[PDB]
Parts: structure tokens; C-alpha cells; sequence
């Protein structure tokens, strides 16, 4: 510790100098000849209601039709977005769920919360009633996010500053990703399911490797807690929403700052971040009851999604990109197209 | 409307019915968040209310107690890290926050004051009333009667403090005990009545370990909280 | 602690050896992906209500 | 990234004055409520003082009401703590901590262990 | 001839501002989530219907036909009873929010209130019609040619007695609310919004309808006072419950 601190400081200085030398021109002047997105107007095509307490998590399905929503009344509801029909109202043992995931195959739904347990529910079962398939209890802190990897592996970030890749069939924790000093708030899987980024309570996001968990990269550009994270569609970049009322677009294999999405009249922190189908639009939900839409390549607001009383706390974009569904703390889901 | 679509809608309505049955139970019960450090007799209070009226790394422990045929669901955190910045936002819709404070020891008294200040002035925790419990008044009685620990050592303002005229004396209590007890209560109330502006209100109590009236006190304070909320709906407050 | 500092310095040593591309090339790749997939973006270009399935 | 560097503080006679400086980098200093905490040997983290944005809400703990003062310079990106008269009891490691979530009134878990937005700290020994 | 002009202008102002209140509360669903607003909209609609039908009955000199006069008298009586029942229902609601505070949830609260608010007056009107349809042929009416109850024997039970029960309940709940307010204001912790809001409660509960006792005896000044506040009940409700709320004004812009 006598010289380890100094060595770490000088190594960080060297990394910063390398990053500075690696930056020729920022994204501002690179995308200077691109025509603007052009004042996107989006309206509430669907309004989904039936949750009692605040809706705190949601996740779109791969078919872009069914979406799962987890609300703090201990309720897990799968909605058919087209007909606004709710399927599989799943009751939870712990009414403090903070995250929900929908398996890519659509056969399982994950939910976790303050009970330190990730419950995997089997949607398609012979008996016909949804039941808990597997309870994963290895974390010592609240589960903030969870994402299905291959219908048998699940990556869950907890409040004990650790991520964990599990093995649902055996119920044991396969790999543990450590390195965060603050509790991890969100995680996003890469399109190829070989990488994933995690944003925690520190000013840093970490790109890990699911195969061995050796934590390739760390990006430090924010100033407060990072509440949301999501890759670009191509998997070579990701956007982070933090608590300092700013969004930031980092790029893999460059370790750089591409864009900062913020405005002077914005003071509430970001809560959820998602991308459009082509990655041109970045949909960010805020604590001022809005879902400001940004042009990713030009960093200017393109549209605002009103109609929510409390904070949004969750939003997702369909795999085909037809619609965007935003939850809220007023217990109402809004689907926009 | 296809025949398959008819069944899908019919299943949803048979879902809607269950959700309506669940809403009857969710609204009947009042959820209470129980805070407090390790020194406070939080576990003793939990045990007292659990026995009186009706898992290795669990993050939340839930106890439900029914008084006057109304149910209260009280949650205290278990295996959670000391950083409460994030998971405290999950309790924005609780009826009240039971803030138990060990009034005996003073090495961490100011820590409890800072915890109360942080809870009070929180954007997502505003409009939530706190049922402040000043537990273990007996231990404070012996500690202040022996005259071994001086209050002005930790809080210098105790020297220029006198018991308020509105303070109700406890029979058989020495004036020094009452003065110190009400000094602690007023020290908490000073933070309480500084930014609430009628949105939320604090309910101090001089609880002990022997006493069994904690459930009744919580019931009365929750009744007052809901009455104030309903009056605020009419903008009467 | 000594172990924590050792782990941190080893992590920084590992992170200081990866090769990174110039920011201009990454920006060009981002533009190319956002230009070659614009036609497939329903939110970018609003489709007529005929094939829009959310009425 | 966010980094807080503490300077000043060390061996001092019981009655001297020490100035503790804290240089902040990686964030907009004026938008956060800066703090000052201490950890005595074997006593754990203990809150000492805090100051809101551009001052105007200076507060202290009971033990140092009349001795310690806290100021900040947003232009110089610095937070200062002046200790006019030291006692042998308050020898400790002092940490310049920063509240999270800018533009806020509360300040959560600053005294919690492994707080992210906390400096390395400086040792102050009084004897 | 000053009573007619003041009554007309009061009813017209009440009608227009009640229509404004209904359109504001219906077009904007962000300010009608709670039960008090869902009862306020019903009461405002009932009062708007009452004022409109009273204006129509006063203005139209239909003292020749037996059908239209009876129909308008029946509908005016029904709307009066509906307004009284809705004020009583607001009082009963505040009983379930301040006196009995626990276990107050019942399925379809507003539906069960609308069943009673528009149902019991309908039953009373149906009974008074089926006993004698001529009871509404040709005193609350200004001249002797005003379509109104002519029995003067069912007028006491169907109007006065109903109003007496409603007024007793409303004044009891008003006293209870005042008691709670006074208790709260006398809990000093360490050492015009209140008066503006309480007047809104007074007009919402129809306490000003109690001047009818003093106008029965006579008491020309009390008669004028009764004629002024009661007709302006809708306008005052709009002032103290639509414009007074800050969220409504913010959402207007
Ligand atoms: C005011 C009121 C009763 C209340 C109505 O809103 C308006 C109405 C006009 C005619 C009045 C009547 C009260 C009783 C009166 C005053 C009579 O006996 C002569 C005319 C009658």
C-alpha cells in the first residue's frame, strides 16, 4: 500500500494519456454533414393498466409482442401488447421486485429484488399454471438487474457490487464478476452474448467477458451513479444513463467519450436507457416524468414522451423496433409508436 | 374477433377478477418500513409486537401484526450493505417509517440524527411520515442519573436547555431525566419541523423494552397519518 | 488492504495493454451502421398505419 | 473520473490549528454538497461537517461546534476545513466526501464503508 | 323585481362555470385519480343540470300544456334530489376518510356512489309520479305559474324531509372536520390557504342551504342571502375546487 497507490495512480495517468492520444476528432465534427432526425412525434398507441403499486421493471419479448412487467405490489404480469390482454399474472413471494427479464426463447421469466433471490418462473408447463422453476440465492445484496443469456444461463447484478453468471439447471452460481466498488445498478448483454457491460453506483461502467469473467474494460466518464446501460445494436458501443442528468455514449475497442446527451434545463437523473432499431435514436427516461428522445449521432433532443405522472423507472424497445414501452411509478405502461 | 381471440379476452377477464381480489388485500394492509441502527432495540421491538399480536441471506424480513382488526406489514432490512442510497427508494409508498433510536448511548446519537436528516430530506422519501421511537428510556435514566456521561460533551446546547412547559412529566421521574429525554426529542423535532411544510409529520415516542403499547402507538400514528393525507386531498391542510 | 491494492493494480496493468482504435474510425463505423439500417428503423421513419400493428 | 485529493494535516500540539484542503476533479463542484468525515482508530466513520452548494447551509457535529469551520471555493474547485483548536481526542483519518445525486438536500451513506465518492483521506495526530 | 334578475344571473354563471369545471375535469384525466375528484365531477354535473333546468323552467312560460310542464317539474325535482344526495354522499365519503379511517376500501366506490346518488332520487320521483301524476302540475317557484309540486303534502317529505336529513348529515360531518382541523392546528411541535379551503368545503357540503330554515320563519334579508349563495353554489365550487387547485392551473398551460 506504500507504493501500490502511487503505481495505480501513475498507471491510470498512462491509460488516460493513451486514451487522449487515441482521440483524433470527436463525434461532433464527424457527424456534422448528417441531416437532423427531424422532430420526431410519437403518441401513446397503447395504455396498459392493472398494476396496483409502482411499475418498477419491464422487459420486451423477442417476438416484440409479449412484454413482462414487474411492479412493487409483488406482481409480475405478461401483457400481449397488440390486444392489451394480460397473460400469466404471476404472484411473487417477496413484494419488493426490482428487476424482471424475459427469456429469449420465451419459456422463462426472471424476477429478483430486495429478497436477494432471483426467481425463474417456467411459463410453459404441463400443469398449466405458472410456478417458480428455480430460486437462485447466492447474492448478499439486492438484485438490481438480470438478463437471460441462453435460456439456461442468467447474468444477475446485485447490490453487493458483484455480478453473477448462474446455471439454472443446477441452481449454482457458475461465475462471479467482481471489481465494482459500488453496487451494480444495471447490466446489458451484447448481441452475440459473448460480452456484457455493467453500470454500478460509481462513476464507471465495466465491460466483462461471460466466458471467464476477467473484466476487459472500464469506462470512467460519468460523475454520479449509473442507473441504466444498453449496447448499441451493432455491439461496438453502449450508452449509459447516470444520476447527474446526463447520458454518455461510450464505444468499445476505443475506450473513449463519443457523445454527451444533456441539456441545461435538465437536472433530474437518468433512469432508463434504450436504443432504436438502427441506433439512431436514444430513448432516455428521466425523473421529471419524461422520456426525452435524443439523436444519437448529433446529440440534440428529438422528441419528448409525456403522459406519465411519476418517474418512468423502466423502458424498452422491441426487437424489431416497431414500438417503445415505458413503465412508470404511477403503475401504468405506455406503448408508443 | 376469432374464436381464439375470444378465449384470450375471456382468460384476461378471469385474470382481471383475480387482480381485483388482490387489490382488496393490498389496500387493506398498511406497509411500514422499520429503520434503526444496531444499538437500537429494533429486534426487541419486533419480537415484542410479534409475540403480542399474531433464509440465510434474506435482504428483507417481514412481520405482519393485526391491531383493532387492521393489519400492518412491517419490513426491516436484513442482509443488505450499509449503503442505503438505492434500495431506500423502494419504500416511497409506505404508510410510515418507524425510526427506532437508542436514546441511551451518545457515541452514535448524532449518527442517528444524521440518518433521520437524510431520510427526512429525500426527494423520493418526502410525503412520508416517520413514527420516531426513542427506545430504551430506562437505560438513559440510569445513565443520566449516575452523572458519569455529560450531555454537553456531545451536544453543547444541552447546557442552555430547559424542559418545555408543554412537556408532560412522568411520575417518579427525576427532573434531569425528563430534561435530557425532552432534549433528545426536541433535537430530533428540530430537524423534523424544518422542511416538511405539512407534507409529512413526525410522531416521537418514549418507548421502552418492558412496555407493550408500541403496537397501539403505531396504530394511532398511522390513523393520524391517513387522516392527514385525506385532509390534504381536500387541500384542507 | 494489501490484497485489494494488488488486485486493483493488476487490473490496471491488464487494462493498459489492450489495443484501441482511433475515435474517428469508430465514429465512421457508427455512422455507417446508422446509415445502412435507417430504412429498417420504424421509429426513425414513421410507417403508414396499414402495416403498423399498433393501430 | 471523480477524484478527491486531501492535503494537509499531521502531527500537531493539542491546541494548534490545521487547514485541510480537498481538491476535487471529474465533476462539477458547484452542483454538489461537500462533506467532511472522520474515522478514529477503532471507532469507525463519523460525520464531522458538511456545506451545501455555494455555502449558506454550513453545519457541524456537536463535538466541533465552536472549533471547526468549513468553506468552499467553486472557482478553485476546492473544499477547506479550518481547525482552530485541536484536542487529543479528535485524532483520526479525515475524509473529504461528496454527496451523490447533485441538486439534493439529503446525503446518504457518506459514513458507510467503501463509499465511492470519498477521498483517500489524511491523517491528523494530536499529541 | 330584483329576485328574478339575481337568480337568473346566478344560475347562468353557475351553469357556465360548472360546464367549464366538467370539461376541465373530464378532458384532463391527470387530476381526477382520487375519489374526491370523482365525486366532485358527479356533484358538478348534477348542479349543472339543476341550474340549466331551473333556468329553462323559469324562462319558458309553458303554463298551457299539461305534459311538458309536468315533465319539466319532474325532472327539476329529480335533479334537486340528486344534488342533495350527492352533497350527502360527499359528507358520507368524508366520514369514511376521517372518522372510520381503516378498512374503507370497497369495490367500485364511484359506481356504488352513483347508484345511490342518481338511483334513490329516481325511486322517489317514480313513486311520487305513480301515486299521482298530477302532483307536478300547476313555495320554491317564483310565481304561481311555475312548474313545481302542487300537493304541498308530498313536498315536505320528498323535498324538505330529504333535505333535512341531508343537512343533518352534512352539518355533522362539517363539525367533525372542524374538530379534526382544530385538533391538528393545536399540536405545536416546538412552539389564508386554510380559510380559503374550508370555505370550499362549506360550499361543497351545501351548508349554505341551511338558510332555508331562516327564510321559512319573513326575514327578507335572510331570503335574499339564501337566494344568492345557493344559486352561486356551482360558481363557488368552480372557484374553490377548479381554479384554486394549482395542478389544474399548471395543466391548463
Ligand atoms: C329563493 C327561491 C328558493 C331558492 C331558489 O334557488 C330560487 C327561488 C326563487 C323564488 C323564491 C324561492 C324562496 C321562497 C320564495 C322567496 C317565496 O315565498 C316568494 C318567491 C320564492
Amino acid at each position: 500500500l506504500d507504493q501500490l497507490r502511487q503505481e495505480a495512480e501513475q498507471l491510470k495517468n498512462q491509460i488516460r494519456d493513451a486514451r487522449k492520444a487515441c482521440a483524433d476528432a470527436t463525434l461532433s465534427q464527424i457527424t456534422n454533414n448528417i441531416d437532423p432526425v427531424g422532430r420526431i412525434q410519437m403518441r401513446t398507441r397503447r395504455t396498459l393498466r392493472g398494476h396496483l403499486a409502482k411499475i418498477y421493471a419491464m422487459h420486451w419479448g423477442t417476438d416484440s409482442r409479449l412484454l413482462v412487467s414487474a411492479s412493487q405490489d409483488g406482481k409480475l404480469i405478461i401483457w400481449d401488447s397488440y390486444t392489451t390482454n394480460k397473460v400469466h399474472a404471476i404472484p411473487l413471494r417477496s413484494s419488493w421486485v426490482m428487476t424482471c427479464a424475459y427469456a429469449p426463447s420465451g419459456n422463462y421469466v426472471a424476477c429478483g429484488g430486495l429478497d436477494n433471490i432471483c426467481s425463474i418462473y417456467n411459463l410453459k408447463t404441463r400443469e398449466g399454471n405458472v410456478r417458480v422453476s428455480r430460486e437462485l440465492a447466492g447474492h448478499t445484496g439486492y438484485l438490481s438487474c438480470c438478463r437471460f443469456l441462453d435460456d439456461n444461463q442468467i447474468v444477475t447484478s446485485s447490490g453487493d457490487t458483484t455480478c453473477a453468471l448462474w446455471d439454472i439447471e443446477t441452481g449454482q452460481q457458475t461465475t462471479t464478476f467482481t471489481g465494482h466498488t459500488g453496487d451494480v445498478m444495471s447490466l446489458s448483454l451484447a448481441p452475440d452474448t459473448r460480452l456484457f457491460v455493467s453500470g454500478a453506483c460509481d462513476a464507471s461502467a465495466k465491460l466483462w467477458d461471460v466466458r471467464e469473467g476477467m473484466c476487459r474494460q472500464t469506462f470512467t466518464g460519468h460523475e454520479s451513479d449509473i442507473n441504466a446501460i444498453c449496447f448499441f445494436p451493432n455491439g461496438n458501443a453502449f450508452a449509459t444513463g447516470s444520476d447527474d442528468a446526463t447520458c454518455r455514449l461510450f464505444d468499445l475497442r476505443a475506450d473513449q467519450e463519443l457523445m454527451t446527451y444533456s441539456h441545461d434545463n435538465i437536472i433530474c437523473g437518468i433512469t432508463s436507457v434504450s436504443f432504436s432499431k438502427s441506433g439512431r435514436l436514444l430513448l432516455a427516461g428521466y425523473d421529471d416524468f419524461n422520456c426525452n428522445v435524443w439523436d444519437a449521432l448529433k446529440a440534440d433532443r428529438a422528441g419528448v414522451l409525456a403522459g406519465h405522472d411519476n418517474r418512468v423507472s423502466c423502458l424498452g424497445v422491441t426487437d424489431d423496433g416497431m414500438a417503445v414501452a415505458t413503465g412508470s411509478w404511477d403503475s401504468f405502461l405506455k406503448i408508443w409508436n | 374477433l376469432s374464436a381464439e381471440d375470444k378465449a384470450a379476452v375471456e382468460r384476461s377477464k378471469m385474470i382481471e377478477k383475480q387482480l381485483q381480489k388482490d387489490k382488496q388485500v393490498y389496500r387493506a394492509t398498511h406497509r411500514l418500513l422499520l429503520l434503526g441502527a444496531d444499538n437500537s432495540g429494533k429486534s426487541t421491538i419486533v419480537k415484542q409486537m410479534r409475540i403480542y399480536h399474531v433464509v440465510k441471506t434474506s435482504g428483507i424480513f417481514e412481520t405482519k401484526f393485526q391491531v383493532d382488526k387492521v393489519n400492518f406489514h412491517m419490513f426491516d432490512v436484513g442482509a443488505q450493505r450499509d449503503e442505503r442510497r438505492k434500495w431506500i427508494q423502494c419504500f416511497n409508498d409506505v404508510t410510515a417509517i418507524i425510526f427506532v433510536v437508542d436514546s441511551s448511548d451518545y457515541n452514535r446519537l448524532q449518527e442517528a440524527l444524521n440518518d433521520f436528516k437524510s431520510i427526512w430530506n429525500n426527494r423520493w422519501l418526502r410525503t412520508i411520515s416517520v413514527i420516531l421511537f426513542l427506545n430504551k428510556q430506562d437505560l438513559l435514566a440510569e445513565k443520566v442519573l449516575a452523572g458519569k456521561s455529560k450531555i454537553e460533551d456531545y451536544f453543547p446546547e444541552f447546557a442552555r436547555y430547559t424542559t418545555p412547559e408543554d412537556a408532560t412529566p412522568e411520575p417518579g421521574e427525576d427532573p434531569r431525566v425528563t430534561r435530557a429525554k425532552y432534549f433528545i426529542r426536541d433535537e430530533f423535532l428540530r430537524i423534523s419541523t424544518a422542511s416538511g411544510d405539512g407534507r409529512h409529520y413526525c410522531y416521537p415516542h418514549f418507548t421502552c423494552s418492558v412496555d407493550t403499547e408500541n403496537a397501539r402507538r403505531i396504530f394511532n400514528d398511522c390513523r393520524d397519518i391517513i387522516q392527514r393525507m385525506h385532509l390534504r386531498q381536500y387541500e384542507l391542510l | 488492504s494489501i490484497a485489494q491494492a494488488r488486485k486493483l493494480v493488476e487490473q490496471l496493468k491488464m487494462e493498459a495493454n489492450i489495443d484501441r482504435i482511433k475515435v474517428s474510425k469508430a465514429a465512421a463505423d457508427l455512422m455507417a451502421y446508422c446509415e445502412a439500417h435507417a430504412k429498417e428503423d420504424p421509429l426513425l421513419t414513421p410507417v403508414p398505419a396499414s402495416e403498423n400493428p399498433f393501430r | 473520473q471523480v477524484q478527491l485529493q486531501e492535503s494537509g494535516g499531521g502531527l500537531v500540539q493539542p491546541g494548534g490549528s490545521l487547514r485541510l484542503s480537498c481538491a476535487a476533479s471529474g465533476f462539477t463542484f458547484s452542483n454538489y454538497k461537500m462533506n467532511w468525515v472522520r474515522q478514529a482508530p477503532g471507532k469507525g466513520l463519523e460525520w464531522v461537517s458538511d456545506i451545501s452548494q455555494s455555502g449558506a447551509s454550513i453545519s457541524y457535529t456537536g463535538s466541533v461546534k465552536g472549533r471547526f469551520t468549513i468553506s468552499r471555493d467553486n472557482a478553485k474547485n476546492t473544499l477547506y476545513l479550518q481547525m482552530n483548536s485541536l484536542k487529543p481526542e479528535d485524532t483520526a483519518v479525515y475524509y473529504c466526501a461528496r454527496c451523490p445525486a447533485p441538486f439534493t438536500r439529503d446525503c446518504f451513506d457518506v459514513t458507510s464503508t467503501t463509499y465511492a465518492y470519498r477521498g483517500q483521506g489524511t491523517q491528523v495526530t494530536v499529541s | 323585481m330584483a329576485l328574478t334578475f339575481i337568480t337568473y344571473i346566478g344560475c347562468g354563471l353557475s351553469s357556465i362555470f360548472l360546464s367549464v369545471t366538467l370539461v376541465t375535469y373530464i378532458a384532463f384525466e391527470k387530476i381526477r385519480r382520487d375519489y374526491p375528484s370523482k365525486i366532485l365531477i358527479q356533484l358538478c354535473a348534477a348542479l349543472l343540470l339543476l341550474n340549466l333546468i331551473f333556468l329553462l323552467d323559469s324562462w319558458i312560460a309553458l303554463y298551457n300544456t299539461r305534459g311538458f310542464c309536468i315533465a319539466v317539474a319532474v325532472f327539476l325535482h329529480y335533479f334537486l334530489l340528486v344534488s342533495f344526495t350527492w352533497m350527502g354522499l360527499e359528507a358520507f365519503h368524508m366520514y369514511l376518510a376521517l372518522v372510520k379511517v381503516f378498512n374503507t376500501y370497497i369495490r367500485k366506490y364511484i359506481l356504488k356512489f352513483c347508484i345511490v346518488g342518481w338511483g334513490i332520487p329516481a325511486v322517489v320521483v317514480s313513486i311520487v309520479l305513480t301515486i299521482s301524476p298530477d302532483n307536478y302540475g300547476i313555495p320554491n317557484g317564483t310565481p304561481d305559474d311555475f312548474c313545481w309540486i302542487n300537493s304541498n303534502v308530498v313536498f315536505y317529505i320528498t323535498v324538505v324531509g330529504y333535505f333535512c336529513v341531508i343537512f343533518l348529515l352534512n352539518v355533522s360531518m362539517f363539525i367533525v372536520v372542524l374538530v379534526q382541523l382544530c385538533r391538528i392546528k393545536k399540536k405545536k411541535q416546538l412552539g389564508i390557504q386554510d380559510l380559503r379551503s374550508i370555505a370550499g368545503l362549506t360550499f361543497l357540503l351545501g351548508i349554505t342551504w341551511g338558510f332555508a330554515f331562516f327564510a321559512w320563519g319573513v326575514n327578507v334579508t335572510f331570503m335574499y342571502l339564501f337566494a344568492i349563495f345557493n344559486t352561486l353554489q356551482g360558481f363557488f365550487i368552480f372557484i374553490f375546487y377548479c381554479a384554486a387547485k394549482e395542478n389544474v392551473r399548471k395543466q391548463w398551460r
